[PDB]
């Protein structure tokens, strides 16, 4: 199965890293999605890379989130840049093997620094 | 102190638009981010739109994100709603609300809320209301107490606007929430109860207001 | 979005009583910084904008009386009124405001108290209505408790079906008493075809149904 981690809670326009973790019977060669699903609403797929690295984006993340992969651990990266608030929700990793999630919350409070 | 006034409501054909204004008074308006919230019976109360302070943040609703367009002019001290494609889900209460400042620091919520700007989206057209006297009589006396009012018939949409002596008389009155008529229109009646002492002195004139058919009506109402 | 679901979605207590309702969130509203819970509560009078009661998910807005009470963590959150007042009918809405703005459906709190008679007028179509080939009667049911109550129009003592709408007031405010109106519609031609209108009215409070009546054209 497969184990995310990086999901945390950032003021708007904030980075985060998730990594999802495969074990076992996942190959590389099937490739790699990360989706995303806030309450009440279907998941989505956020990104996703193929066996032969070839990379695609949601519409809503096209510029600000990127996939990359470490094949030799078959850990798979979503670098997650200028963060908005509708990005808050639960990303899971799928290969199909589903995983536990990691939550992304994105807040949007003022300061007077 | 601080006021909010919204204003710009109205009926609007679906596929139509519509721009609300939000009038800002009692604060520094520049200095402080703004938002619209809507309301509606089987809505809830929901978030519309964010604007801060120097327009460089906005946010919108998900089900309006497209079609609405908030916007300020900090000299004017006025506050913008631009809807376009309007639909019947639209049909609600819009209330501009301020944001203090440093809620990050200070957790303070959109605490000052205007009365509201109420919009109606439907293909059917305007009707101003009739206003007919509810007059007091020995059929609406009881034990020194006598009953008086306006009866508000045939308006198409809602609201209708009901005050008494331009707002001077409040008390014991009861404007009951309108009825729909099969025609299509709505009705009602507000009512009020007084000394069957006052009838001969005293003077009780209900004020109707009706802005989508820009119906304004004052009617005297005799024993 | 960070959703809020309230309940129940409404509850009647009598004055004095205490109260609670409650708020869920889908996710933890508590913000990292500074361990602050980003939570409000909005008080909705009959005819009024939210007004607002609480912050920080515990903390009292300013001028705000001492009997409300905020509570929680995790996704878990309550109001509580400890001495409730008849003022305090109204529909309390939870807020988030940490991601984004959304709101609870809100939580209607109504007033119990003792049971209160109408008094029972009736008014004839004006002159003014009846120019226009209309027929309106009036029969108004004033500041009773509680809600029920049967209205019956009769007509030359007959018992009228399909002719009227009845509307009733939200609570009051200061009394928590409703008031009721049924209006009976005929045209002009059809109520100059009978003579004696009454409103029959059946309440808790009446030891007997009461009649309010009149003789068209007196």
């Amino acid at each position: 199965q497969l184990v995310e981690y990086g999901g945390g809670s950032v003021q708007a326009g904030g980075y985060l890293r998730l990594s999802c973790v495969a074990s076992g019977s996942i190959s590389l060669s099937s490739g790699m999605g990360w989706y995303r699903q806030a309450p009440g609403k279907e998941r989505e797929l956020v990104a996703s890379i193929s066996g032969g690295s070839s990379t695609n984006y949601a519409d809503s993340v096209k510029g600000r989130f990127t996939i990359s992969r470490d094949n030799a651990k078959n850990t798979v990266y979503l670098q997650m840049n200028s963060l908005k608030p509708e990005d808050t929700a639960v990303y899971y990793c799928a290969a199909a093997y589903w995983g536990q999630g990691t939550q992304v919350t994105v807040s949007s409070l003022e300061h007077h620094h | 102190d601080v006021q909010l006034v919204e204003s710009g409501g109205g009926l609007v054909q679906p596929g139509g638009s519509r721009k609300l204004s939000c009038a800002a008074s009692g604060f520094t308006f520049s200095n402080f981010g703004m938002h619209w919230v809507r309301q509606a019976p089987e809505m809830g109360l929901e978030w519309v739109a964010y604007i801060s302070s120097g327009s460089t943040t906005i946010y919108y609703g998900d089900t309006v994100k497209g079609r609405f367009t908030i916007s300020r002019d900090n000299p004017k001290n006025t506050l913008f709603l631009q809807m376009t494609s309007l639909r019947s889900e639209d049909t609600a209460m819009y209330y501009c609300a301020r944001r203090p400042l440093y809620d990050g620091d200070y957790g303070y919520p959109m605490d000052y809320w205007g009365q509201g700007t109420s919009v109606t989206v439907s293909s059917a057209s305007t009707k101003g209301p009739s206003v007919f006297p509810l007059a007091p009589s020995s059929k609406s006396t009881s034990g020194g107490t006598a009953a008086l009012g306006c009866l508000v018939k045939d308006y198409f949409p809602e609201p209708v606007t009901v005050s008494w002596n331009s707002g001077a008389l409040t008390s014991g009155v009861h404007t009951f929430p309108a009825v729909l008529q099969s025609s299509g229109l709505y009705s009602l009646s507000s009512v009020v109860t007084v000394p069957s002492s006052s009838l001969g002195t005293q003077t009780y004139i209900c004020n109707v207001n009706h802005k989508p058919s820009n119906t304004k009506v004052d009617k005297k109402v005799e024993p | 979005n960070i959703m809020l679901t309230q309940s129940p979605s409404s509850l009647a207590v009598s004055a004095g009583e205490r109260v609670t309702m409650s708020c869920k969130s889908t996710q933890s509203i508590l913000y990292n910084s500074n361990q602050k819970t980003y939570l409000a509560w909005y008080q909705q009078k009959p005819g009024q904008s939210p007004k607002l009661l609480i912050y920080w998910a515990s903390t009292r807005a300013s001028g705000v009386p001492d009997r409300f009470t905020g509570s929680g963590s995790g996704t878990d959150f309550t109001l509580t009124i400890n001495s409730v007042q008849p003022e305090d009918l109204a529909v309390y809405y939870c807020h988030q405001y940490l991601s984004a703005w959304t709101f609870g459906g809100g939580t209607k709190l109504e007033i119990k108290r003792t049971v209160a008679a109408p008094s029972v007028f009736i008014f004839p179509p004006s002159d003014e209505q009846l120019k226009s080939g209309t027929a309106s009667v009036v029969c108004l049911l004033n500041n009773f408790y509680p809600r029920e109550a049967k209205v019956q129009w009769k007509v030359d003592n007959a018992l009228q079906s399909g002719n009227s709408q009845e509307s009733v007031t939200e609570q009051d405010s200061k009394d928590s008493t409703y008031s009721l109106s049924s209006t009976l519609t005929l045209s002009k031609a059809d109520y100059e075809k009978h003579k004696v209108y009454a409103c029959e009215v059946t309440h808790q409070g009446l030891s007997s149904p009461v009649t309010k009546s009149f003789n068209r054209g007196e």
